[PDB]
């Protein structure tokens, strides 16, 4: 005999795009881009909420973590037919749940209203 | 706590603030507001090594707003100098640059930074790129407008500083995000805010996202 | 609080200004901020100097002593000539007395080496003012004061590095020429003094802090100083052999030794030569012996980054290139200097293993340096044989994608010389890395992408015959490797791989019609593929070998009953029905490529005419409905389609160019006609929904349809060799439908691409058009102007456009600007003025070529009215506004075609080609020469802008410039010395007369 | 040079 020399585990993936995410800052009238990256739907096994996680390319800091309230509603932006805006009561990426205005764009218009059936399919799952 | 301080010059214009303010925010400011002196930011970053946390003082590369000059350089520990690809003067100025830093700050790592290389009329050439050879600085292409190596000038000043070549950036943790309870007394307030907000165009929606 | 260090009618409280500092420096967030702002404002009044004094003495914070040195550093730079000399003495005495004492007190000298750092180079800025005159003993006394303490002689050693610094490596852009000349001059004449001492330090030690800075200081001197103090002295076995043992000495020392290499040297003298040889040989072996031995594996050091591994080994690479650039051939014929040669060799092979891209870059460089040199020079190839073989091997393994553009062409361009001097070992090793692809040892997606761009990057190198077995056996190896691969995502990395191998050889290619054919059905079978890339590389290879091999599309090849292209377009549905838009119009313009080949106009235009039988049906049935129905292009579907018809037409006329024009007139007519229509719905979408609506996709899709008809005509009118075609037929109904709507549309909605085709018309037949050019201007110049003369920011492209639109109309159609009306002229200068102003380069440059441009149209109009009135108006509105960009600090990007503006505007009164008095008659007494007022107004208006500046130094500063107008590099240099006078009082008149 | 051909058709 020889002797020898994130917390998303609890989390299944629903659905994962590409995006990049935009935060409305109405003192000055303007968008402003939060970051870029893979925007997933994450179910939790032990709870069955779903929510909404995103990281930054590279260095992988939270850009949007809240959950996909039955509440919230998709809206169009005026410029995009790519887009969808919607309020965000309580998104905790940067520390204390604060309320957004986002919007969110994707590659094409095809994911965008795919993120729109599955985000809708979500709000659905986190009703019951 | 495990922190750096971290001062970037260069000439006005290069687009010191905005990377920066990519790296705090994410966000992209088009605008030219001209640094006064300096503005402090903390900036973290997770990697396998615990958080890393830079103190960056971004100075004013204009003359006449230069504020205390090389007196902000006094007790950095690394430094990035930033250079426009675009414009060949502010190249022609980092040997100037890279002076008043060493003579105050006569050992720290320092990163050479090439920016704006999303434009295509390019003028300062990859071949004419050659000033941090014998001064020892590690040398990044970068844009903060499309993000082309906007993390690797940390990367490396993180492993330098920490003694560690394998440090890497990793997934800060995520945790469960709190369950809403919608105010009744505040929905014509976000109702407001929501109109105007899908009614204000996103920026550059000809861009690839 | 804080603020009350900025009430000067009260004593500087100490106590508060360390706060203040303390705050700054280790304080955080809003109060950080407060004091930062406090400490600005203190150090910029300018009376802060003369608290200096008490700073220095009283404090006990060694940050606000470096800001107290700051504060004088900008009085001596800026006013130190207006001091009283009082003054001068007492700041000198108390800056060397402070020096002094710190270095007396071994705890002050061990622990504020900033702040003493600081106070030297405020020394180096009193010596910049009064050395040598007047101060004729610092260096004798210097010299004696370094013999009593090592602390002041280490010291002594960063002054004197400054020193050197601030007169030879930094004053080209900071002092006149004839100060620099001064300094340097100074320099030379005492350096005998200053090696002595230096040299003395370095051969009796035995302090090593002492010896780094000397070394230091060395380092610099040998930028400039004669190579005799280098090669008659002891100081090169100094260098090469002691002071390489010590790593606290070694790393200066290689960078001495990399400068040594560069001394000017005379390269005839034997004995020199030997010099040269042996301190190289001693370093080598310094380093074998106490550093690593040459078979150490510097990739995995450097990869540690202990300590300063990484510098040395850089500094190290910086060393042996330099040294080996220069002097290898001092080393090549010897036989007892042969070891000496390839290990210094071999330890540049092992600093090429290292992963750091820059690294890699100046030992690549290095080896374009050799093996150019292998390949011309005689009898030397055999010497490095085992060299270039490793070569081979670390280029071919570390090959970067081709398309780091910039590095892999570096790479090509080495591994291609290193073909040439040994074709069979280059192969060897290709083959012999393709085998361990197959048997897994290697295998992976990065490894066989990086040994296919190596053998893709020697093609043309080797005979056609060895090329042709070389090809088929890598081809072979690499089906091969597919085949045995599963998954498909193995399979598409192999497959692509092969394409690019093969679109490489277009020899190969050309010789074997049925291997080219079988390759394009493969790749139109690919364009059907649906895993993610395997259609853009099927259509990028496709256009690659078209572009290649063309002629073999266009002719009938041996067995075939036509020529290929005619198969591509019977089958052009079928092939790209699973493509991109963007991918269809590659596919089209691939086709247009081959097309051109065709001699025969009868043939070229009927495949032409096949070849856009698609496009051309589509644009048929939209127009009918268009027009039957102009609500149809409402329809997002609609707009997308009629954008990618015109979008293949561009893709066309972009292979085809003057060829296009029958296809163009298929369509010329109804697409203008679309244009009006599509041009309607915009403004109409504008007043109905604000300006809100040219941000909605709808609009966006429309004004696509107008940029792509802008794009299909301006790359037309480019390319076109029958120019009265395009008078006669193009020109009128495209002003007519391009330029009222441009006019006449909100500025929001007004398409730059309008000014950008305007450019290649004038450019192209403007001379042929001269009403027409008058047109552009009465629809584009006054509303554009109007867009861009507010700010320097808003409508980025209409700016750059526009000055290109005027740039060419001044070169081209001169004639249209004399029309102008006289408010519409001094538009037009406003305009130029304003174009000077600009930080954008993309402007900037524009505005001086058209002020530069338009005075020498000025110039040959001759002795005539409009002349004579023009500079009545506008030569000292031009003089004025050159000459404020020149002096503001904001506009050093532009400063050599300032220059040359203000060069020529002198001229012209030199030469007297301006034949009207410049100045009105009650102004100067009557005969008054032009040359005479020139120089009074000059004077009055530098006066004015410069008051600080003395009579003296404007007179001399302007006779210098207006003798010099015909010697532009003399001229910029007499500029330059007035922009380092005006930023200090007191500058010395007679520098003007340097070039004298 | 036409071993390949039928190699290349079958990818
Ligand atoms: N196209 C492009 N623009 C950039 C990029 N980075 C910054 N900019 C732009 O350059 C301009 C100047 O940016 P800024 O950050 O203020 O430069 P700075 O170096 O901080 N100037 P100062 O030293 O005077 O404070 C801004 O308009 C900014 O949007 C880039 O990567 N690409
Ligand atoms: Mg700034």
């Amino acid at each position: 005999h020889f002797e020898p020399v994130t917390m998303e585990e609890d989390e299944e993936v629903l659905y994962k795009v590409r995006a990049k995410l935009f935060r409305f800052d109405a003192d000055a009238k303007e968008w402003k881009e939060r970051g870029t990256g893979d925007c997933k739907f994450l179910k939790n096994k032990k709870t069955n909420k779903v929510r909404i996680l995103m990281r930054r390319d590279k260095t992988l800091k939270i850009c949007a973590n809240h959950i996909i309230a039955p509440e919230y509603t998709l809206k169009p932006n005026v410029g995009s037919d790519r887009s969808w805006v919607y309020a965000c009561t309580a998104d905790i990426a940067e520390g204390e749940a604060e309320a957004f205005t986002f919007a969110i764009r994707f590659g094409s218009k095809e994911n965008a209203d795919k993120f729109k059936e599955e985000f809708e399919k979500a709000q659905e799952i986190n009703k019951k | 706590q495990v922190q750096f301080k971290l001062v970037l010059v260069g000439d006005g214009g290069t687009g010191k603030t905005t990377f920066v303010k990519r790296h705090l925010t994410g966000e992209f400011e088009k605008k030219y507001v001209a640094t006064l002196g300096v503005e402090v930011h903390p900036l973290v970053f997770h990697t396998n090594r615990g958080p890393i946390k830079f103190n960056v003082w971004d100075t004013a590369g204009q003359e006449k707003f230069g504020g205390l000059r090389d007196g902000y350089y006094i007790q950095a520990q690394c430094a990035i100098i930033m250079f426009d690809v675009t414009s060949r003067v502010t190249y022609k100025n980092v040997p100037n640059w890279h002076r008043d830093l060493v003579r105050v700050c006569e050992n720290i790592p320092i990163v050479l930074c090439g920016n704006k290389v999303d434009i295509k009329d390019r003028k300062v050439k990859a071949k004419s790129i050659v000033f941090h050879r014998k001064k020892n600085l590690q040398y990044y292409d970068i844009s903060a407008k499309s993000n082309y190596n906007f993390e690797k000038p940390f990367l490396w000043l993180a492993r330098k500083l920490i003694g560690d070549p394998n440090l890497e950036f990793v997934a800060m943790p995520a945790l469960a995000p709190p369950e809403v309870v919608m105010d009744p007394a505040l929905a014509a307030q976000y109702e407001h805010d929501l109109e105007v907000a899908q009614t204000t165009a996103l920026p550059d929606e000809d861009d690839d996202l | 609080s804080m603020e009350g260090i900025l009430d000067f009618s009260n004593d500087l409280d100490i106590a508060l200004l360390d706060q203040v500092v303390s705050t700054f420096y280790q304080g955080s967030g809003v109060q950080q901020k407060q004091a930062q702002e406090i400490l600005t404002k203190f150090q910029d009044n300018p009376d802060a100097w003369q608290k200096a004094d008490q700073i220095l003495q009283f404090s006990t914070n060694p940050q606000s002593k470096f800001i107290a040195l700051s504060i004088l550093d900008k009085l001596i730079t800026r006013k130190w000539k207006l001091l009283p000399n009082d003054h001068r003495i007492g700041i000198r005495n108390f800056v060397v007395g402070m020096i002094i004492s710190m270095c007396q007190d071994d705890e002050v000298f061990k622990t504020q080496k900033n702040l003493i750092n600081k106070s030297d180079l405020t020394l180096v800025q009193i010596l910049k003012q009064e050395w040598p005159q007047n101060w004729p003993e610092f260096i004798p006394e210097l010299i004696g004061s370094s013999s009593s303490s090592v602390n002041v002689c280490e010291n002594n050693m960063i002054v004197l590095k400054l020193l050197s610094e601030e007169v030879f490596d930094f004053s080209a852009e900071q002092m006149t020429q004839a100060k620099a000349l001064h300094l340097k001059n100074s320099m030379s004449k005492e350096f005998e003094q200053i090696f002595k001492l230096c040299f003395q330090v370095l051969e009796q030690g035995s302090s090593s802090s002492l010896i780094v800075a000397t070394l230091e200081s060395l380092l610099r001197y040998l930028h400039w100083i004669p190579y005799r103090y280098i090669y008659e002295t002891n100081i090169l076995e100094l260098l090469s052999t002691k002071f390489m043992t010590s790593p606290d000495t070694r790393a200066i020392t290689l960078k001495c030794l990399t400068e040594v290499s560069n001394l000017k040297i005379p390269q005839d003298n034997d004995l020199i030569k030997r010099q040269t040889v042996l301190f190289f040989q001693n370093t080598l072996q310094q380093i074998a012996t106490s550093v690593m031995p040459v078979t150490a594996d510097l990739k995995a050091t450097y990869a540690n980054a202990n300590g300063n591994d990484q510098s040395f080994l850089q500094d190290l690479a910086m060393f042996l290139t330099t040294y080996l650039a220069r002097n290898r051939a001092l080393l090549e014929s010897d036989e007892s200097l042969r070891e000496l040669l390839l290990n210094a060799h071999q330890y540049l092979i092992q600093l090429s293993k290292i992963e750091e891209r820059e690294l890699f870059k100046t030992t690549l460089d290095y080896w374009h340096n050799l093996v150019a040199d292998l390949f011309y020079e005689p009898l030397k190839k055999h010497i490095y044989e085992e060299i270039c073989s490793q070569l081979r091997l670390v280029i071919i393994e570390n090959m970067v994608r081709p398309e780091t553009i910039q590095l892999y062409k570096s790479e090509r361009e080495v591994l291609v010389y290193l073909t040439h001097l040994n074709v069979i070992d280059t192969e060897e090793i290709m083959i012999s890395k393709l085998a361990r692809q197959i048997d897994g040892s290697e295998w992976s997606w990065h490894n066989i992408n990086t040994l296919s761009w190596a053998i893709g990057s020697i093609s043309g190198t080797m005979s056609e015959d060895t090329e042709k077995r070389f090809v088929v056996t890598v081809i072979k190896d690499l089906l091969g490797l597919c085949e045995q691969k599963r998954g498909k995502d193995n399979k598409a990395v192999v497959a692509s791989d092969i394409m690019y191998v093969v679109g490489q050889y277009p020899r190969f290619l050309k010789a074997h019609w049925n291997f080219l054919r079988t390759v394009i059905l493969k790749l139109f079978e690919f364009m059907h593929e649906t895993h993610e890339g395997v259609q853009d590389m099927a259509c990028d290879t496709f256009i690659k070998i078209v572009q290649k091999c063309k002629y073999h599309f266009v002719i009938q090849q041996p067995r075939e009953s036509e020529p290929f292209i005619q198969t591509i377009i019977r089958d052009i549905q079928k092939t790209t029905a699973d493509l991109q838009p963007q991918q269809v119009h590659t596919f089209y313009k691939a086709c247009g490529i081959i097309i051109s080949e065709e001699r025969s106009v009868a043939e070229r235009n009927r495949l032409l005419s096949d070849l856009m039988q698609l496009p051309n049906m589509a644009w048929d049935t939209i127009v009918e409905q268009s027009t039957a129905n102009p609500t149809l292009l409402l329809d997002s579907e609609t707009v997308k389609i009629i954008a990618n018809i015109i979008k293949t037409n561009v893709a066309v006329c972009t292979s085809m160019g003057a060829d296009f024009y029958p296809q163009l007139g298929h369509i010329y007519y109804n697409m203008l006609q679309l244009y009006r229509a599509v041009s309607s719905m915009i403004s109409a979408q504008v007043a109905a929904e604000g300006l809100i609506a040219t941000k909605t996709p709808k609009v966006r899709g429309l004004r696509t349809i107008k940029k792509e008809i802008l794009k299909l005509v301006e790359t037309y009118i480019s390319k076109a060799r029958n120019l009265d075609d395009v008078v006669k037929v193009l020109v009128e109904p495209l002003l007519n439908a391009v330029l009222e709507d441009y006019m006449n549309n909100v500025p929001d909605a007004r398409d730059a691409e309008v000014l950008n085709c305007m450019t290649t018309v004038v450019e192209k037949v403007g001379h042929m058009i001269p009403q027409g050019v008058i047109l552009i201007l009465q629809s584009v110049f006054e509303c554009t102007l109007d867009m861009i003369n507010k700010d320097f920011t808003e409508y980025p492209e209409h700016r750059v456009e526009f000055y290109k639109l005027l740039k060419v109309i001044n070169e081209k159609s001169f004639a249209a600007f004399l029309e102008l009306p006289p408010a519409a002229f001094k538009l037009f200068v406003d305009a130029i003025c304003w174009a000077f102003k600009h930080n954008n380069r993309d402007v900037e440059v524009n505005g001086l070529q058209i002020a530069l441009d338009l005075v020498k149209n000025i110039e040959r109009m001759g002795n005539v009215p409009f002349a004579n009135e023009f500079h009545k108006n506008y030569f000292f509105i031009f003089v004025s506004e050159t000459f404020f960009v020149l002096t503001d600090s904001d506009h050093k990007s532009g400063f050599s075609k300032q220059a040359l503006l203000l060069m020529k505007l002198i001229s012209l009164v030199y030469d007297n080609k301006i034949s009207v008095p410049l100045y009105q008659e009650a102004e100067v007494p009557q005969g008054t020469s032009n040359q005479v007022y020139l120089s009074q107004y000059l004077a009055n208006m530098l006066s004015n802008a410069f008051p600080h500046l003395t009579s003296e130094q404007i007179a001399s500063f302007l006779s210098a410039l207006t003798k010099q107008c015909k010697d532009l590099v003399v001229f910029k240099g007499t500029l330059r010395d007035f922009l380092v006078q005006i930023k200090e009082v007191g500058g010395d008149p007679t520098d003007y007369l340097f070039a004298e | 040079v036409e071993a390949l051909l039928a190699r290349l058709r079958a990818l």
